RNA sequence: UGGGAGAGGGUGGUGGAAUUCCCGGAGUAGCGGUGAAAUGCGCAGAUACCGGGAGGAACGCCGAUGGCGAAGGCAGCCACCUGGUCCACCCGUGACGCUGAGGCGCGAAAGCGUGGGGAGCAAACCGGAUUAGAUACCCGGGUAGUCCACGCCCUAAACGAUGCGCGCUAGGUCUCUGGGUCUCCUGGGGGCCGAAGCUAACGCGUUAAGCGCGCCGCCUGGGGAGUACGGCCGCAAGGC
């Protein structure tokens, strides 16, 4: 449930914050954090290559286990569920009976105290990871590897999930969170369940300052600029676009598809996204 | 505790070890969900009125049982998880209603 | 030619007894009216309920084409 | 549901004398038992309005009996609601 | 070329279409009120179904067709007449099964049907 | 305390028919649609036929002059949770009762907010017809919506146009569901036809609109008007 505020300042009138209800441990695991090196949107040449970044809260990176096939057959206890600033999902602390500790992204319904496992024989239950080929068609699934042993790449965002639709040869067919229909190899791991924190999308930032805390610096309209700067720049008074709406670099930005044409994975995409 | 009659239809193109095996997952679960078995009736193959899983036949089990009321639902779910189990239907057991 | 007559004592709640049950279906597969089964109200309701369960199990059809 | 067993224990626990069924006390206590279950049930099935009516009818029924028993013998009422932890 | 097959009669209030298939179900030929030469509402008549079933069966026989199974869908006027014609065609008619599709109350019909 | 029937309510699962779209196959000159047409779709291969898949929605036969609920309403099947109600036993309580201004809850559809979902249908809207004209009816399209969750709205030909409870006043017949000494009788419900009686008539008639008591709500010529103003409610629409 998202948390509202009474309108005791102009901004609190709309601000909503997450409830943090699932959260049970308020400090990360010391040996599982490392500093996040903040970039500001600058590459190694020092140049802004992604605009409007910088200035957010300091963050420690929590190391996440996006492999999991790494420790087949060894079970673990879900020790805690925690906040992670580097992602929308919460993360779950796993105590393996081995004694190793790792983090995973926390699926909807993971209970602290429960046990999870990975491998071809794992029970089809929330929290477990198996190759896709051993997961019943119809099951909703998250953190999916896109190619075997390359790490979880799909459905990691708060609330997201993928569903297994069918099988074909060495591949299963997934419905991605976008609704794309795609073949993913049978040997790729996925974890049963959807990602938690599904209310994430209902948060209302509420004020300029909150975007600022997120490291998101103000974004300025091409329309508010000059011709040296942008296709929409200039004109006396306000102006309509005056040409097909364009990015600062001139490419058209309402409809122009941009996926590379001859791309090898086209062969594995069955149906481009919906809506 | 109440009496129910678990019906089950299994994959018909199984060899007898897989079938014995499926029966094993089944009987372990009946036990695990606190079901105590009473009768049991295994009429095996039998022709279906229509294809299930695109297949004119089905392998039929059946089990009058006594189990916790709260667990019948979760059991039916666990009974379905196998790709070879094609139907489950767990019915409250009841007296015959006779005609003639 | 009422069906209830052309049978001996049978269980109306017995859904696995396809041999009895299948007689109450029209040749098109539909559950037969009271005027053809000779059932009363109370019994006919128990019939329809167990025929429906039976179709679920695979024992009875949901529909059958009409041959001439 | 309520089991005959659970009902009996309550019937027995509240009865004014061995064979007592249906006295005021037994009546109130049985209701209290059905009340507290429905109440619990509705806590989970909030959209079960149809059962909620029944709840109200029962709540109503227990009230009248309590009003009766309070008029007839204060001590017995005070004790009953105290035995069942009722007022609010 | 194949000796036995199927004949489907799609009979609706506006028309009769008849397609002749192989035993496996694939069409060998087809006809309709339209092909036999009519437009408009005349396509829906029994005489329309007749020429359609004949012309359909006739084209088939020239592919070596001899026996057919007759499948009927619809409750159109030119239904029963369509069947006459297949019998009278020079084709065997081993069976006549009506497999008109009817829902077990599914999608909401258009307004004209309520 | 024993039993009973039922689409009563909530949750979770789950089955087949059909429609639509996609994929594969096979096939070709039309299909579709009306009173008749046209728009539309179709040689860039449609319709009709076979196999595969996807998805939503509604549950054919059973089905009824049937059943359940206080009403709104409720229908594939399964389990769990849960309300009402009837019967038999005549075991317990000892008038503990009826109604009910306010209050509280529930309340078809449309509509509204946030988020899902979207096959079919379809306000608005485009187009074809019809026609003197045709902002319609009929035809081809089509977005909200119709569906789910949660929160609102609170209306109605929300009707039996018939408030609730009790007692009393012929019967005939059909029916649902109990319990009998199971021909037949006795309860509780749903219809019809009627004794007395009512009633302006039409009609009502042990399911009263008959004969009576209790309590509640409502009316007091048509229009203006369910409008204005005020107040209270509502996000708005709008409600009282
Ligand atoms: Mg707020
Ligand atoms: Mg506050
Ligand atoms: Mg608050
Ligand atoms: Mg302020
Ligand atoms: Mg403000
Ligand atoms: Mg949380
Ligand atoms: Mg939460
Ligand atoms: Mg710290
Ligand atoms: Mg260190
Ligand atoms: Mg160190
Ligand atoms: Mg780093
Ligand atoms: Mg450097
Ligand atoms: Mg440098
Ligand atoms: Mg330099
Ligand atoms: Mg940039
Ligand atoms: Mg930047
Ligand atoms: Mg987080
Ligand atoms: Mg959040
Ligand atoms: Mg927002
Ligand atoms: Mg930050
Ligand atoms: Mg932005
Ligand atoms: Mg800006
Ligand atoms: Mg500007
Ligand atoms: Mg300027
Ligand atoms: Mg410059
Ligand atoms: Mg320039
Ligand atoms: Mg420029
Ligand atoms: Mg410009
Ligand atoms: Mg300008
Ligand atoms: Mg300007
Ligand atoms: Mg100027
Ligand atoms: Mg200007
Ligand atoms: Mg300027
Ligand atoms: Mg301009
Ligand atoms: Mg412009
Ligand atoms: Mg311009
Ligand atoms: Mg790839
Ligand atoms: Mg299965
Ligand atoms: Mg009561
Ligand atoms: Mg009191
Ligand atoms: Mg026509
Ligand atoms: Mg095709
Ligand atoms: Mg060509
Ligand atoms: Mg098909
Ligand atoms: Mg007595
Ligand atoms: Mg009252
Ligand atoms: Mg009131
Ligand atoms: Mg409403
Ligand atoms: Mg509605
Ligand atoms: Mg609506
Ligand atoms: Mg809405
Ligand atoms: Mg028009
Ligand atoms: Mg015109
Ligand atoms: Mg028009
Ligand atoms: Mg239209
Ligand atoms: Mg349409
Ligand atoms: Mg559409
Ligand atoms: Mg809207
Ligand atoms: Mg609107
Ligand atoms: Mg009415
Ligand atoms: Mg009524
Ligand atoms: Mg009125
Ligand atoms: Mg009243
Ligand atoms: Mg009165
Ligand atoms: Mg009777
Ligand atoms: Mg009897
Ligand atoms: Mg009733
Ligand atoms: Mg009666
Ligand atoms: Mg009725
Ligand atoms: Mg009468
Ligand atoms: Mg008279
Ligand atoms: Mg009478
Ligand atoms: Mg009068
Ligand atoms: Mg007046
Ligand atoms: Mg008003
Ligand atoms: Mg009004
Ligand atoms: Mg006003
Ligand atoms: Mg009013």
């Amino acid at each position: 449930a998202v948390k509202k505020f009474k309108p005791y300042t102009p901004s609190r009138r709309f601000m909503t914050v997450a409830d943090f209800s699932e959260i049970t441990k308020t400090e990360p695991e010391k040996s599982l954090v490392k500093p996040l090196k903040k970039t500001g949107g600058r590459n190694n040449q020092g140049r802004i290559t992604v605009r409007f970044r910088g200035g957010g809260h300091k963050r420690l990176y929590r190391i996440i286990d996006f492999k999991r096939w790494d420790k087949v057959g060894i079970p673990a206890k879900v020790a805690a569920i925690e906040y992670d600033p580097n992602r929308s999902a919460r993360i779950a602390l796993l105590h393996y009976v081995d004694g190793e500790k790792r983090y995973i992204i926390a699926p909807d319904g993971l209970q602290v105290g429960q046990q999870v496992v990975a491998g071809p024989d794992a029970p089809i239950q929330v929290g477990n990871a198996l190759p896709l080929r051993f997961i019943p068609v119809g099951t909703v699934v998250h953190a999916v590897e896109l190619e075997p042993k390359k790490g979880a790449k799909l459905a990691r965002a708060a609330g997201t999930s993928a569903q297994i639709q069918g099988r074909e040869g060495d591949y299963v067919i997934l419905r991605l969170p976008s609704g794309e229909l795609r073949k993913v190899h049978g040997e790729c791991y996925a974890t049963v369940g959807a990602v938690g924190n599904a209310d994430h999308k209902n948060i209302v930032l509420g004020k300029a300052g909150r975007s600022r805390w997120l490291g998101r610096r103000p974004h300025v309209r091409g329309a508010a600029m000059n011709p040296v700067d942008h296709p929409h720049g200039g004109g006396e008074g306000r102006a309509p676009r005056g040409r097909p709406p364009a990015s600062p670099w001139g490419w058209q930005t309402k409809g122009l598809k941009t996926r590379k044409r001859r791309k090898p994975s086209s062969r594995f995409i069955i149906a481009r996204r919906k809506k | 505790m109440r009496r129910y009659e678990v019906n089950i239809v299994l994959n018909p193109n199984l060899d007898q070890s897989q079938l014995a095996l499926e029966k094993e997952i089944i009987q372990r679960a009946l036990e695990n969900y606190g079901a105590r078995v009473e009768k049991v009736e295994e009429l095996g193959l039998r022709r279906l009125a229509y294809p299930i899983a695109k297949d004119p036949q089905g392998y039929f089990l059946w089990y009058q049982v006594e189990m916790p009321e709260d667990r019948v639902n979760d059991l039916a779910r666990e009974l379905r998880i196998r790709d070879n189990v094609r139907r489950v239907m767990v019915v409250k057991s009841q007296e015959p209603f006779l005609a003639n | 030619a009422k069906v209830k007559a052309t049978l001996g004592e049978f269980d109306l709640r017995d859904y696995r007894n396809v041999e009895v049950l299948k007689r109450f279906l029209s040749e098109t597969g539909k559950i037969l009216p009271r005027r053809r089964t000779g059932l009363s109200a109370k019994e006919q309701r128990i019939l329809a309920k167990t025929i429906k369960r039976a179709r679920i199990l695979g024992l009875l059809p949901f529909t059958e084409k009409l041959v001439r | 549901p309520i089991t005959k067993e659970e009902k009996q224990k309550v019937i027995q626990e509240f009865a004014r004398f061995p064979g007592d069924t249906g006295s005021t006390e037994v009546q109130v206590a049985l209701l209290t038992l059905r009340i507290n279950r429905l109440s619990e049930h509705l806590k989970v099935h909030k959209k079960d309005h149809h059962s909620h009516r029944g709840l109200l009818m029962m709540v109503g029924q227990r009230r009248r009996l309590l009003r009766y028993l309070q008029r007839e013998d204060p001590e017995r009422y005070r004790a009953l609601i105290e035995k069942l932890g009722i007022r609010g | 070329q194949v000796a036995s097959g199927r004949a489907y009669i799609h009979a609706s209030y506006n028309n009769t279409i008849v397609t002749i298939t192989d035993p496996d179900g694939n069409p060998i030929t087809w006809s309709s009120g339209g092909v036999i030469g009519y437009k408009g509402s005349r396509k829906g008549t029994p005489y329309a179904a007749q020429l359609a079933a004949l012309d359909a069966a006739k084209k088939a026989m020239a592919y070596g067709m001899q026996s057919v199974d007759v499948i009927v869908r619809g409750t159109g006027a030119g239904r029963e007449q369509a069947i006459r014609a297949l019998q009278a065609s020079g084709l065997q008619v081993k069976s006549i099964v009506d497999d008109t599709p009817v829902p077990h109350n599914g999608c909401r019909p258009k307004k004209k049907f309520r």
